């Protein structure tokens, strides 16, 4: 199916001494492979993928290289948009910075992105065409024109479209193993009375990959959402991921009600009853 | 400032079982800013061994980590997890339920 | 593979 690489910065100001706290991610689907914080020692980019560990001395050298120019670019901007919004010394503020490119089953480029955030609100994102930007107010308006004049758009355009999608295609051959493969959920229900008269019904869906999932109740083959709870989808810490929908119902009934799943690892939808 | 108050979730890796190690994870997401205390307890007890993921964010900029110890179940022993955040006035305690 | 440059806002 479909695949991305993206990019994940953060970094938080420290103002009574020194550099900004400054932490980077960077993922293939819902896999880490690379990171760099600023507290650690060895201030290098570092494999969290055995796949990448394939990789050589240069690519280290120049992602390590890349991402400190990525910490001093960071650096420079919080100064200056503490100076945009009139703000003090005293206070901690941050800027987030996601980029990268998705590809479709045919690994072939489909979209682009590159997008900011200072203090949690958005800040300035380059637009789907890759030629332009959105800016939400009038200082993110003085970096769109700063930007323009620099041509920094054509820039990322090359790069979103050329070597981050090149690069994509190479880590996804170099880690098939697990990068191509699909864990399908393992799912199980769990039952509990809260009275005599109420019961709850619980569909678990266990060690999936990639994260993406649907989970619905339905009650006599009709979409239940009334009554159902709904958990956010959860790292395991392994890799995989896991995901729960329960559903209250009266004590008697539970035969009425089926759970469906739907994931890229399951070939067709799977129904559970309790 | 915007302000998000972080939810929680705590859980072992794998399906629990008594004398079987295991990891209790207490994932924290939906949380700005980044500022952010976790700490993983054994019948009230603040467990030392603790590690945490990498910081990242959401779509919406919000902020996610996973927190995470080694740990052998037992009939007896009660797991939580503990959250601080400016936007808690109090710690907040989510015990683990195994049963769920 | 990062972007070889990050322009200042």
């Amino acid at each position: 199916g479909s695949h991305s690489m993206r990019y994940f910065f953060t970094s938080v100001s420290r103002p009574g001494r020194g550099e900004p706290r400054f932490i980077a991610v960077g993922y293939v689907d819902d896999t880490q492979f690379v990171r760099f914080d600023s507290d650690a020692a060895s201030q290098r980019m570092e494999p969290r993928a055995p796949w990448i560990e394939q990789e050589g001395p240069e690519y280290w050298d120049g992602e390590t290289r890349k991402v400190k120019a990525h910490s001093q670019t960071h650096r420079v901007d919080l100064g200056t948009l503490r100076g945009y919004y009139n703000q003090s010394e005293a206070g901690s503020h941050t800027v987030q910075r996601m980029y990268g490119c998705d590809v479709g089953s045919d690994w072939r480029f489909l979209r682009g992105y590159h997008q900011y955030a200072y203090d949690g609100k958005d800040y300035i994102a380059l637009k789907e065409d890759l030629r332009s930007w959105t800016a939400a107010d009038m200082a993110a308006q003085t970096t769109k024109h700063k930007w323009e004049a620099a041509h920094v758009a054509e820039q990322l355009r090359a790069y979103l479209e050329g070597t981050c999608v090149e690069w994509l295609r190479r880590y996804l051959e170099n880690g098939k193993e697990t990068l191509q493969r699909t864990d399908a959920p393992k799912t199980h229900m769990t039952h509990h009375a809260v009275s005599d008269h109420e019961a709850t019904l619980r569909c678990w869906a266990l060690s999936f990959y990639p994260a993406e999932i649907t989970l619905t109740w339905q009650r006599d083959g009709e979409d239940q959402t009334q009554d159902t709870e709904l958990v956010e989808t959860r790292p395991a810490g392994d890799g995989t991921f896991q995901k729960w929908v329960a559903v209250v119902v009266p004590s008697g009934q539970e035969q009425r009600y089926t759970c469906h799943v739907q994931h890229e690892g399951l070939p067709k939808p799977l129904t559970l009853r309790w | 400032m915007i302000q998000r108050t972080p939810k929680i979730q705590v859980y072992s890796r794998h399906p629990a079982e008594n004398g079987k190690s295991n990891f209790l994870n207490c994932y924290v997401s939906g949380f700005h800013p980044s500022d952010i205390e976790v700490d993983l307890l054994k019948n009230g007890e603040r467990i030392e061994k603790v590690e945490h993921s990498d910081l990242s964010f959401s779509k919406d900029w919000s902020f996610y980590l996973l927190y995470y110890t080694e740990f052998t179940p037992t009939e007896k022993d009660e797991y939580a997890c503990r959250v601080n955040h400016v936007t808690l006035s109090q710690p907040k305690i989510v015990k683990w339920d195994r049963d769920m | 593979n990062l972007v070889p440059m990050v322009a200042v806002v």
